[PDB]
Formats: C-alpha cells, structure tokens, sequence
RNA sequence: UUCCCGGGCCUUGUACACACCGCCCGUCACGCCAUGGGAGCGGGCUCUACCCGAAGUCGCCGGGAGCCUACGGGCAGGCGCCGAGGGUAGGGCCCGUGACUGGGGCGAAGUCGUAACAAGGUAGCUGUACCGGAAGGUGCGGCUGGAUCACUUUCU
RNA sequence: GGCUAAUCCCCCAUGUGGACCCGCCCCUUGGGGUGUGUCCAAAGGGCUUUGCCCGCUUCCGGAUGGGCCCGCGUCCCAUCAGCUAGUUGGUGGGGUAAUGGCCCACCAAGGCGACGACGGGUAGCCGGUCUGAGAGGAUGGCCGGCCACAGGGGCACUGAGACACGGGCCCCACUCCUACGGGAGGCAGCAGUUAGGAAUCUUCCGCAAUGGGCGCAAGCCUGACGGAGCGACGCCGCUUGGAGGAAGAAGCCCUUCGGGGUGUAAACUCCUGAACCCGGGACGAAACCCCCGAGGAGGGGACUGACGGUACCGGGGUAAUAGCGCCGGCCAACUCCGUGCCAGCAGCCGCGGUAAUACGGAGGGCGCGAGCGUUACCCGGAUUCACUGGGCGUAAAGGGCGUGUAGGCGGCCUGGGGCGUCCCAUGUGAAAGACCACGGCUCAACCGUGGGGGAGCGUGGGAUACGCUCAGGCUAGACGGUGGGAGAGGGUGGUGGAAUUCCCGGAGUAGCGGUGAAAUGCGCAGAUACCGGGAGGAACGCCGAUGGCGAAGGCAGCCACCUGGUCCACCCGUGACGCUGAGGCGCGAAAGCGUGGGGAGCAAACCGGAUUAGAUACCCGGGUAGUCCACGCCCUAAACGAUGCGCGCUAGGUCUCUGGGUCUCCUGGGGGCCGAAGCUAACGCGUUAAGCGCGCCGCCUGGGGAGUACGGCCGCAAGGC
C-alpha cells in the first residue's frame, strides 16, 4: 500500500514535472486537494480538478513551465525546482511559530498544517500559529 | 540507517589512542638512561644516528633521540625527555630536551637556540 | 610466412610504468621488538557453610551476691540478639612471576625453488578433505573477477 | 568520703491551651471542629526599682531552613545474561519529627531484566567553562548550588539540629612518651616542612570594612575576610624616545667589479621627560555607643584606617631592557660560504652521495613582542559516527534463505475525545557569567548599575488540519469464492532404455591399451575387436534452449500417489484484516562425521610409469576413503544478479515463456536484449533501477596484523558463530 500517500503526491508531480508532462492523476483526498489549493495559490501549477478513473475518484494536476529556451537541450526551465516532504512516518517535524523556517529568502514557500487549517509559512508567521511542516517547495 | 535504528543502537563515539605512553597527560618526563647508542634507519635513507635506552619515573623503559651536533652521555646520566617521534628511525617515540639536567646544550649554535637549549652567546 | 631475429597496423588481457633482463609468494637462516598458552610459586578480591567475636544500641535478669529509694523504681553489674574484625574449608575472579612453548610484525638481505599478474606456462578464485622442505599440489562442488575461431622449458 | 548556691534536677497546685483513648460532625489517606475521662506548664535576673528592660512557660500562625516519596534526564564494555533471599508483598510489632523491609517475628512467592538487569571499567553532579556557523563535542579548576569524606573500618550519646574535620567509644596501621603495667597523637583548616613529581607561594599585616558566635552594653573571639608579598601562570594597560638628518659614513654581506645591500638606520642638531628626588596626602567611615526626645520616629555630638606615606595631585628631573620563532611546498620571507647518504633537519610530502633557497654559519628578510617557540591535552578543519550532514553493483559494507514474536510504520469518508502537536496567560528558570546601554578607577582589563533575554517543565484556558484513540461506514491495498493454466517445485513407491565394468558361452589372432614421444599395465590361464546370455550399480542422450519452477540451497528418463507455491479471467464474498521484521525456529550446495547397507564408473591419500636440474605436480597405468541409499550430525561458500523486502511514480523499441481477448493486435504476469529522461567517480544502471520517493531489517567507518589470540556458546570429532 502507500505508505506516505502526501509524499506520494509531490513525487508523481516532481515526476510528471521532470519529464514535462501535461497534466497528472493523484488519488483523491481532502489534505492533497488542499495542499494542491495552497499549491495553485501561489502559482505552482496551472490548476487542479476533480476526475474519475475507472470506478475510483482523482485529481488532475495541470503542471506549470516557462517559456522555450535557448541553445542545446530546448526543455524549458521548471517552474517547480525543487519539492521534498519534510515530516515522515516515523519521524514528525513540528515546528512553532518561532520555529518556523523561511524558504530560499522568501523566494519559496513552505506548507504546514495547523488547527488552523493548511496554511503557507507567511499565513502561518502572520495568523500566529505553529504546526506539522508538511514539505519544502521552491 | 534508518531512524529507528539510530533510536536503539545509536552513533558510536570514535576514541582516539595516545601517541606518547608517558602517562599522566604529561607534558615531559624525568628518567635515568640505560644505554647510549647508534641506529641505523630505515630504507629511504642512511646515517648514523644517536639514540638512548631510558627507564622512567613513570616506570616505562623507552628509547629517545639526541639532537644537536654533539652531546654528551653517559650510562646513569639523568635526562627530561619530550613528546614527538622520529619517523625515519622506527621505535622512538619520544624526543630528548637539551639543557635539562645531565644533558647540556649543544655548544656554539647561533641561530635557533630555544629547541636545543643553549643560551645567548656573549656580546660583540 | 609454420617456426627463429628485428619491426609496423588493429585488437585483447595486465597486480608491469627505470616498463617481462618487469613484478611478486613462502619455508628456513640472520638482525630487532611486542604478544598468547602455560605447570608451578606469591599476592589481592569476592561468595557460601561453620566457628571465635571488641565497642555500642536494643532485649531479659536485676533475686536473703552490691548501691540510692518517697518502696513506686533507678543505677551498677550480669546474660543475650545484632555486629567491625578474625579463622577454617570450599568455589570463583582479578593481579605478579614463571621453566617450557605457539605464532606474529619490522629490518640488512642470504638460502631452496616459480606459486600469483599476459592462456604467468596445468585459467584463476573458492569452501572443504588429504598429502607434501615451502610457495603449494590434487579430489568434490561452486563462482566470472577466464583468455582464445578451433611435451617440457628456472632466475635477473 | 563530706559541706553548698542557682535560669541545674524534682514534687504539688493553677488548664487560656495542648497531648491520648473512645464517640459524633464536617472534610477525605494521619485535615479540622467538638464532648466526657486522663495527663502536662514554668525562672528568675538587672535596673536610672515599686515601673520598665532582659529572659522564662504553654498554644496557634508566619518567616527561614530541611527531611521523605514520585515522573523525567544522567559515561564506557553484550568476549558481563540471567540477577535477587529481608530479596518482593502482606499481617502484627519495634524504631523515628515523619513514610519505608530502617529493625524484628509469622505467612505467602514473589521482585528485577535486551526499553540493557546483575557484573566489570571509569567518574562528585550542576549553574557554567572551552570550542564550533549551527547542531554538537569535550570539560566540571577558580566563583556559586547541592552531595560525599575528615588516617582505614564501625557505633552510639548529647541535643532543635550530627552518626560530629579541631567531641566520645572500640578494632586496624603508623608516629611519639613509657618506670613496659600503660597512655598520647590525626594540617583533605592558615602558613610552613617532608616525600612524590615536569610543577604550583609568605611559618606575612590587620578586626579599620564586610560577615559570623556570645553579650543589655562596653566588648571579646574570628588564617571567614579585608590586604600585602612571591611566580610574565592568564588578561589588560605602558615604556625602551620624538622630530630634523647624505643618492646614502664606516664596518659587514653580495657583486656581471660598473655597483648594490644593511638604511634615516646610526652618528650628530634640537625637543619632550618612563624611571627616580621632594611637597601635600584620600575615598573606603558611620554606625554600634552617648545626649535630646519615649530605650520608637526624628535630631545632634563623639571614637575608630590593616592596606599606608600607598592610590592620586603639585614641583624638580636623566635618551634610558630587545628579544624570540621562521625563511622548499602547505606558508609570508633568499643569497654567499661550509659540509659531501657524513654531520644532521622534520608536523606531512621529504632534504643531504661537490657547487643543498630544506643541514651548519653569515648577510638579508618575514612573523610577533615583554614575550617567543616546543611538548602534552581539548574542540576544530571533520559532512571522517553525517538529526541538521554519509554510505553498502566492482573502493570498506546486504545478513545464505524463509517463517514469524516484540517493536516500528498506517488506504478513503463522517463524528466524539483533545494523549501527541499548536496558541494565550501564569509559576519556575537564583546570583555571578554570557548579550545590549550607561557609568567608576587618567582608558582598558576589572568592577558597578540598569536593560534584554532564554530552552525545559508545572498549572489554567483555547484551537482540531496532521498523528493517536474510540464510534460508524466505503472498497483502489490484502484475503477469499468460482472457472481455467503452466511448470526439472517437494516427498513416497514402482518402472524403462542406452552405455561402462564383471561373470558365462560362441566365434577369432598377435597384440591391445595409452602419449609430445614412450613405458608401467593387460594378453598363450587366449585379451583388444565381434556376437549371444546373465549380474549389478549409478546417471538420465536426442527433446533442451538465449527455456521453465522454487524464498534461498537447488531441481532433468517415465508411471502412480501424497503435497506446496503461483499466474489469468468472472467483480461474486469479507472489509484495512497491511508492510517490515531484533531475538526465536525451520530449511540450508559440495566436502566432512556417526551407525548400517551398497559399491559399475569415477577418484584425495596412496602403489607405480614417464618428463625434469629436482617433480612430493601437470601426462600415463592402478587403486582406499568417498561418491550412492536409510537415519542422525556437521551451518560453511565467489549461498553471486558481488544489487534485503514491500509499494507508488517516471519514453519506448526488440526477443521470448505463459494466461485472456472483438486474436494484423490489445492486455495481465514472468524471463532477456538496445536504450528517453534521470542517476553514476567511471564502467555502467535504466518499468526486472543502481532513477524519483516512503516504511522497516541487516551492515560499513584506512591497510597489515587477523577472520588470528583469548572468552563464551553449539558440536562426537574436524570446526563454526
Ligand atoms: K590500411
Ligand atoms: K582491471
Ligand atoms: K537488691
Ligand atoms: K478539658
Ligand atoms: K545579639
Ligand atoms: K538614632
Ligand atoms: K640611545
Ligand atoms: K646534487
Ligand atoms: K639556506
Ligand atoms: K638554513
Ligand atoms: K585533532
Ligand atoms: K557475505
Ligand atoms: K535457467
Ligand atoms: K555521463
Ligand atoms: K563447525
Ligand atoms: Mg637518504
Ligand atoms: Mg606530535
Ligand atoms: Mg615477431
Ligand atoms: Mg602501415
Ligand atoms: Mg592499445
Ligand atoms: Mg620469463
Ligand atoms: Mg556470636
Ligand atoms: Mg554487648
Ligand atoms: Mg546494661
Ligand atoms: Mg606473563
Ligand atoms: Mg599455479
Ligand atoms: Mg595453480
Ligand atoms: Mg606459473
Ligand atoms: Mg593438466
Ligand atoms: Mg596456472
Ligand atoms: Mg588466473
Ligand atoms: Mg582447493
Ligand atoms: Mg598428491
Ligand atoms: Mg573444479
Ligand atoms: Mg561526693
Ligand atoms: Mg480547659
Ligand atoms: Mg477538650
Ligand atoms: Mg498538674
Ligand atoms: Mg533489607
Ligand atoms: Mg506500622
Ligand atoms: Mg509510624
Ligand atoms: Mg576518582
Ligand atoms: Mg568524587
Ligand atoms: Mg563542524
Ligand atoms: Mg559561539
Ligand atoms: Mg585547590
Ligand atoms: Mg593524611
Ligand atoms: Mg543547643
Ligand atoms: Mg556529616
Ligand atoms: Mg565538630
Ligand atoms: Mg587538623
Ligand atoms: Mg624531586
Ligand atoms: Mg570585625
Ligand atoms: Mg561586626
Ligand atoms: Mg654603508
Ligand atoms: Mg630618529
Ligand atoms: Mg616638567
Ligand atoms: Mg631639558
Ligand atoms: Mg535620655
Ligand atoms: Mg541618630
Ligand atoms: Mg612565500
Ligand atoms: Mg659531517
Ligand atoms: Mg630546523
Ligand atoms: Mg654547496
Ligand atoms: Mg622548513
Ligand atoms: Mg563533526
Ligand atoms: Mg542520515
Ligand atoms: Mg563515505
Ligand atoms: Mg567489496
Ligand atoms: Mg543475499
Ligand atoms: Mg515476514
Ligand atoms: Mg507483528
Ligand atoms: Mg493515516
Ligand atoms: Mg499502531
Ligand atoms: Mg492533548
Ligand atoms: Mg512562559
Ligand atoms: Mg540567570
Ligand atoms: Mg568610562
Ligand atoms: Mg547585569
Ligand atoms: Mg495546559
Ligand atoms: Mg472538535
Ligand atoms: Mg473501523
Ligand atoms: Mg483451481
Ligand atoms: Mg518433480
Ligand atoms: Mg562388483
Ligand atoms: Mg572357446
Ligand atoms: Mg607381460
Ligand atoms: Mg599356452
Ligand atoms: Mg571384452
Ligand atoms: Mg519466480
Ligand atoms: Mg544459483
Ligand atoms: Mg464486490
Ligand atoms: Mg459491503
Ligand atoms: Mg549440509
Ligand atoms: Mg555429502
Ligand atoms: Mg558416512
Ligand atoms: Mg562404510
Ligand atoms: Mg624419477
Ligand atoms: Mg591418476
Ligand atoms: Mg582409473
Ligand atoms: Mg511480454
Ligand atoms: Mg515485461
Ligand atoms: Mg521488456
Ligand atoms: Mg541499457
Ligand atoms: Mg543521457
Ligand atoms: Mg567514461
Ligand atoms: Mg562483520
Ligand atoms: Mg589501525
Ligand atoms: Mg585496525
Ligand atoms: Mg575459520
């Protein structure tokens, strides 16, 4: 089974992303679909959307890149660069709101989850609140 | 390794092992000499160089080289000895401090004097 | 153009790079250190059983063998449990010395040989078994870390 | 033995009150209230004496300090695995301020332990200190907090408080006195001595300040302390001069013999004036006390300075210690001479055997400075034990494989709880130190003031996304039903053919065999070759492969029986029932061992023949164990795909095994090859990952020594872990 369903979401998108992928289906749930909300709404992806394959629920991710580049090797640069989880099953990275990071000086986000909901590290630095640090994405 | 593995067994803590057996993190060592001798080294080079059998107050029994042009040794002569080793001459482990006790100066060595113990030569 | 000598091109293998007149293995002999087993003899600790057991609390006696008494008792003294310590026997551990003896490392390079790196000359490695001055040899099986289309013959 | 006073001891009364038994009420472990019964108090002294001061007795409460219990954290060795016997618990007693198995009887058999007990080694712990970007690592001296000890071992008294450093008792060692019967002594208190050692101080000044004990007070005591001295031991501050000075003295060192270098450096000129000589001389010191007032508040007066004639102020006033390491590269600074694998240097790579920028000296230069190097030790660089922050296809490292215990991890939706997690408030987080600001000694060091913080935990409250738990539900994971399929998967029993060897028979003759070439060997007791018959063992040619099965080892004629695993289809059933897996257990090639049987071929050892300098080998002829079967052991390997398992995602092309299908082709599972992206140090890997990620196990930290020594466990042994 999977075991870090989140983890396995990023990673089809680092994945799909990699080889310049039109869109991609990850397994429906609330958390994804929020974590992927939080995802659109700083602009990571082009968007996402409820689908149904076979007989079991999805989520299509429409990935997001740049414009055609110059010289050999013509993939356009990623929109995403980098994307790694950073709380995992069997070791729980929790952070306060003293303790919570900054991505690449502020040219990144970071994704938690609070009582509070999902929330970016600026929602969360401004809200007050501390929480699971659910990955890093830059 | 995984998480959990280092919850149980955990990192191991590297040790490191004395160079210099004069015990007693010490910085010298007085002892009486037993021999006064001449070693040959090894294969990367050739010479005849002057070395020392010492019995400590330690209680250990170990061989000391003696720098400096000449010296002067005898069988009972008393000696403080230093750390450090001498590579090309295997089985010293220890250095002998020049000006201390039985072992004087080497005499009339007008440039580095500290190292082999001899004191400012008089004035012009 | 099979073979002897010199040489060239392509390829293949190499643990060679003062470059096969190369590198490199081991027994034994020589030089120098450290170490193991270890009878035996000293020393230390600990444990059990038994025995001896000071001081001191606690406990009993404290009586026509002692002292004070308001007769209610108290002190002295005596006995006893524990007990520091000591002894015996047995068991175990650590530590010193130790005849004899096992192997090792380094160095100076001698000795018998050619083991391994080119198909290193019987491809090698290997676990195991046996044998042999030594490297090793061979049997069973396994591995590709094996070349290639398909007499023998040392060393520098 | 005798006299005697008291805040010494005792007896009686006084019962504000308290103590104890029993009862009741409230509260909830032994808290409080209350009733009867019983029991308990005591000290006087001085006065400026008939009124105050000091002190006493009982009770309650505060303040301070402390005892005991508990949660959590607290080094190394698993070659220490079982430990415990008042040990664990209970009843009743003893003891204490109080719980306790602290102590003692009786009963029960419990208690601890891979989450590391017990044992061994090591070590006072902490506030902090050092280092480091950080995490962390190391350390625990000075100051401060707690603990433990007071020559070694043990025990009680006194008392609020000790199991008592300058108190007591005994045992032991040592020293001293002894009239030999016996006693005295305890610097890990200050200083000082001795011994050890590389090494650490004056047998100092003082009660002025601070603090402590007693006292109404005056005051006494105080090696606590305040000071001084010694030691570049550390930090900080400062001086050895400042300026004017020739293309540039001498001396010395290089030299193309022209010159260059030391270098404005020095002489000299001028100026300033550390040291020293005088004069003045401090803060730290105003309280206790006395006077007024009231012995309060308030006010007033007086005494007291170890440091010390020192700090400092004022005047006079001399140009007056520089040394140390290094100079090949790391690493900044170069030449001459000497030396000749000599003498020697060295932290690493290394230098030196005739012209050495590495040794020695000289000139010069660089670094630092009242200091400069060496040794030892700690962190660092070191991301080289990697939480941040590493690895295991060939460099070190995948466990031989499976099963599965503990443990670790958890698919989709709804709800409750609020343990984790997050937020607010509060308590704690002492002082010093560290950070910031101001200030005091001429600055700094140092000191002062104030400010700023802080993880961790306690308490109260709030949040519910994730983790957790409970309640309920879904079906993509997994299991199962039904219907099909392949396969050397494994066990038992039976059976078939070819061939080798031996026996029997027929026929048949001069050799067969074997090598590079020969010989040993077999043959006239008739072989080799041919035919027929019989015996027996062991292995299964073609099919057959780049094939298939199994978890690994491994599995190959065929029949039957017993049995495991696995693929596909039908969406049928259960409803997260899952993944991993320390230890344990089972399996485990070949060799080897034990017992028994069997033995054709093969073949270690061995018996021989050739070859060779030798041949204990390769070649050849024989031939035992063994190879085989039954049972019981042995646990090893290049047990290798040198790649642990499970899941998800990430171009394809080609060959193949097998299952299904509307069967050019699509699909599901398995085995190969070339290869997108990507990864890799390269080779190479590449939907069978070594790519992108997750969960869990095992394992690695330079080579040799050595998979050895010793220990333990397993085994009959060899040996293995
Ligand atoms: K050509
Ligand atoms: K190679
Ligand atoms: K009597
Ligand atoms: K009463
Ligand atoms: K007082
Ligand atoms: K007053
Ligand atoms: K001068
Ligand atoms: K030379
Ligand atoms: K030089
Ligand atoms: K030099
Ligand atoms: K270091
Ligand atoms: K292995
Ligand atoms: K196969
Ligand atoms: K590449
Ligand atoms: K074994
Ligand atoms: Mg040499
Ligand atoms: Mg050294
Ligand atoms: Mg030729
Ligand atoms: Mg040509
Ligand atoms: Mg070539
Ligand atoms: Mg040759
Ligand atoms: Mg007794
Ligand atoms: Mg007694
Ligand atoms: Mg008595
Ligand atoms: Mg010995
Ligand atoms: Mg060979
Ligand atoms: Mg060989
Ligand atoms: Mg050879
Ligand atoms: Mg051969
Ligand atoms: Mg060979
Ligand atoms: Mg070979
Ligand atoms: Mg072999
Ligand atoms: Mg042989
Ligand atoms: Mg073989
Ligand atoms: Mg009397
Ligand atoms: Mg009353
Ligand atoms: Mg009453
Ligand atoms: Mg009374
Ligand atoms: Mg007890
Ligand atoms: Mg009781
Ligand atoms: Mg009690
Ligand atoms: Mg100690
Ligand atoms: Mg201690
Ligand atoms: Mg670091
Ligand atoms: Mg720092
Ligand atoms: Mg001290
Ligand atoms: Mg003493
Ligand atoms: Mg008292
Ligand atoms: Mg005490
Ligand atoms: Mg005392
Ligand atoms: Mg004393
Ligand atoms: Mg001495
Ligand atoms: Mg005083
Ligand atoms: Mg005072
Ligand atoms: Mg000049
Ligand atoms: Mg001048
Ligand atoms: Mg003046
Ligand atoms: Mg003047
Ligand atoms: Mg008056
Ligand atoms: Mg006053
Ligand atoms: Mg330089
Ligand atoms: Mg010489
Ligand atoms: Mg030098
Ligand atoms: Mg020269
Ligand atoms: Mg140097
Ligand atoms: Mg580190
Ligand atoms: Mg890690
Ligand atoms: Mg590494
Ligand atoms: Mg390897
Ligand atoms: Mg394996
Ligand atoms: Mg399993
Ligand atoms: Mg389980
Ligand atoms: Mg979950
Ligand atoms: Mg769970
Ligand atoms: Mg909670
Ligand atoms: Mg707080
Ligand atoms: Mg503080
Ligand atoms: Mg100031
Ligand atoms: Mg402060
Ligand atoms: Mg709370
Ligand atoms: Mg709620
Ligand atoms: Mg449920
Ligand atoms: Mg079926
Ligand atoms: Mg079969
Ligand atoms: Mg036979
Ligand atoms: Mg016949
Ligand atoms: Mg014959
Ligand atoms: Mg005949
Ligand atoms: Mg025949
Ligand atoms: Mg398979
Ligand atoms: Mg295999
Ligand atoms: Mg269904
Ligand atoms: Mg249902
Ligand atoms: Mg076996
Ligand atoms: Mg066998
Ligand atoms: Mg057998
Ligand atoms: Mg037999
Ligand atoms: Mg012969
Ligand atoms: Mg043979
Ligand atoms: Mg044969
Ligand atoms: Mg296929
Ligand atoms: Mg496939
Ligand atoms: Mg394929
Ligand atoms: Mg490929
Ligand atoms: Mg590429
Ligand atoms: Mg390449
Ligand atoms: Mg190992
Ligand atoms: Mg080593
Ligand atoms: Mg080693
Ligand atoms: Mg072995």
């Amino acid at each position: 089974m999977l075991t870090d369903p989140i983890a396995d979401m990023l990673t089809r998108i680092r994945n799909a992303t990699r080889v310049y992928k039109e869109s991609t289906d990850v397994p429906a749930s609330r958390f994804k679909e929020e974590i992927l909300r939080i995802l659109a709404r700083e602009g990571f992806i082009k968007g996402y959307e409820r689908v149904d394959v076979d007989g079991k629920p999805y989520l299509r991710v429409y990935l997001k890149y740049g414009p055609r580049r110059q010289g050999p090797d013509p993939r356009p640069e990623q929109v995403i660069h980098h994307i790694r989880r950073i709380s995992k099953p069997g070791r729980r990275v929790y952070v306060g709101v003293k303790e919570i990071p900054r991505v690449r000086r502020g040219l990144g986000i970071a994704i938690l989850s609070t009582s509070k909901g999902v929330l970016t590290d600026r929602e969360a630095r401004k809200l007050g609140v501390g929480g699971e640090l659910i990955c890093e994405v830059w | 390794p995984t998480i959990n593995q280092l919850v149980r067994k955990g990192r191991e803590k590297v040790r490191k092992k004395s160079k210099v057996p004069a015990l007693k993190g010490a910085p010298f060592r007085r002892g009486v000499c037993t021999v006064v001798r001449t070693v040959t080294p090894k294969k990367p080079n050739s010479a005849l160089r002057k070395v020392a059998k010492v019995r400590l107050t330690s209680g250990y029994e170990v061989t000391a080289y003696i720098p400096g042009e000449g010296h002067n040794l005898q069988e009972h002569s008393v000696v403080l000895i230093r750390g450090g080793r001498v590579k090309d001459l295997p089985g010293v482990r220890y250095h002998i401090v020049r000006g201390v006790y039985d072992a004087a100066g080497v005499k009339d060595r007008k440039k580095s004097r500290s190292k082999y113990g001899t004191k400012k030569p008089k004035e012009a």
